């Protein structure tokens, strides 16, 4: 900006003043801000099938913590979407948790979710993203961190 | 030396003149000359602290300046003319970073 000086009482607008710049903060854009999240015209069908044309993965194992919690923090949170097909809920503790889970992205097509978490005793998971989007996939498993 | 740490827009904002007080800092100029020849400053005043100084330091960013005096850190929100912060020292760094300290 040019900057310019004030005077409040009755000020002045003239044409000269002089720039300085200042940084300003970033900006980070979410999975959020363009997704509805939702529940499925066809979950068993479209979970599937969402699969078939889109799927990509990534395994973890988890030995020093067994909690999901951490992820949890990160995943419900970060895509805000619906945790389910009755596989969401989980009291203070639970033994094992699903969360199949909902909602479209952005230019129209979605992004779907499918995070086995599997505890033997250590965690080890199963995140799936499918997606009616390309761009999702490769997102959902980094954007939910 | 006075306090004074200089933002890269150009302003050496300083503070006193020697115990004239802190009342004084500013320039950010407005005009160009050659090397070996002699500049022009501008004149607005902020600031009329009281404890006296002998550290400058800007904040990385130039930004947030600890300054140190009677013992003390005055930090300032300087555009502000904030007092970013204060408390008393001994001595010190700033997390470099500029965000700790």
């Amino acid at each position: 900006f040019t900057v310019k000086d004030c005077d409040p009482n009755t000020g002045e607008i003239d044409e000269e003043g002089y720039e300085d710049e200042y940084v300003l903060e970033d900006l980070e854009v979410t999975v959020a801000d363009h997704i509805q999240k939702v529940m499925k015209v066809n979950f068993e069908a479209a979970w599937d099938e969402v699969g078939d044309e889109f799927e990509k993965e990534e395994t973890f194992t988890l030995s020093t913590i067994k909690t999901l919690e951490e992820a949890v923090g990160n995943i419900v949170k970060f895509l805000g979407m619906h945790p389910c097909e009755r596989s969401d809920k989980v009291p203070e503790n639970k033994n094992t948790h699903t969360l199949l889970l909902a909602g479209v992205f952005r230019g129209g097509h979605d992004i779907l979710v499918r995070s086995r978490l599997l505890l033997l005793d250590t965690v080890t998971m199963q995140v799936t993203a499918r997606s009616s989007e390309e761009l999702p996939v490769d997102i959902i498993l980094a954007s939910v961190g | 030396e006075p306090a004074m740490s200089m933002d890269a827009n150009g302003k050496i904002i300083w503070a006193k003149h020697s115990e004239v007080q802190q009342a004084n800092l500013k320039a950010m100029g407005d005009t160009e000359i050659k090397d070996g020849e002699r500049l022009p400053l501008a004149v607005k005043d902020m600031g009329s602290c009281e404890i006296y100084p002998q550290t400058i330091q800007h904040n990385p960013n130039g930004r947030f300046v600890v300054v140190c005096g009677d013992g003390e850190y005055i930090i300032y929100t300087a555009m502000a003319l904030r007092n970013k912060s204060f408390g008393s020292a001994q001595e010190f760094a700033w997390a470099h970073d500029s965000s700790e300290y």
